[PDB]
């Protein structure tokens, strides 16, 4: 920190993008694209890739 | 008396600190909800613990 | 949840249409010299010269 320096931190914290992480992890393994284009849905993973 | 000089600086230097705000919300931020993965994880054998 | 035999079908749509906002160009502007940093003078411009 040096003189009429200073900087300020990312909008979102690590502890928070964390958070969008997880729940697009979530969202895609149990709904697929499902919750993109609309509400998410219960279509279970092992049929999904097929 | 040196003029608007000093301003011109701060006020663009500052363009790019909200900017990144707005980089971060457009990557993460695309599900209008939160997801939360099931108690259970059985999913026909495919392991996303990692 | 889940189930090795699930399966999900919608039965029904509906169509939608989304605006999306693209610039193609800005004001175009020409400056010139000779006018603006030195005005209508003849030392200044032989300076700039
Ligand atoms: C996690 O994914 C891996 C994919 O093979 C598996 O975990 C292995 O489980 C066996 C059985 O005990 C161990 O010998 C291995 O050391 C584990 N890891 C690896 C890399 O082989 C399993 O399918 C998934 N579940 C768990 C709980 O690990
Ligand atoms: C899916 O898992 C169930 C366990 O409840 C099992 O009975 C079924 O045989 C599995 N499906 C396939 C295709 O193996
Ligand atoms: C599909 O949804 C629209 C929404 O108004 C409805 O009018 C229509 O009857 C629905 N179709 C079926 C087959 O239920």
């Amino acid at each position: 920190k040096f003189n009429g320096l200073t900087v300020l931190p990312p909008l979102l914290t690590d502890e928070m993008i964390a958070q969008y992480t997880s729940a697009l992890l979530a969202g895609t393994i149990t709904s697929g694209w499902t919750f993109g284009a609309g509400p998410a849905l219960q279509i279970p993973f092992p049929m999904q890739m097929a | 008396q040196y003029g608007s000089f000093c301003t011109q600086l701060n006020r663009a230097l500052t363009g790019i600190a909200v900017e990144q705000d707005k980089n971060t919300q457009e990557v993460f931020a695309q599900v209008k909800q939160i997801y939360k993965t099931p108690p259970i994880k059985d999913f026909g054998g495919f392991n996303f613990s990692q | 949840a889940y189930s090795n035999n699930s399966i999900a079908i919608p039965t029904n749509f509906t169509i939608s249409v989304t605006t999306e906002i693209l610039p193609v160009s800005m004001t175009k502007t020409s400056v010139d010299c000779t006018m603006y940093i030195c005005g209508d003078s003849t030392e200044c411009s032989n300076l700039l010269l």
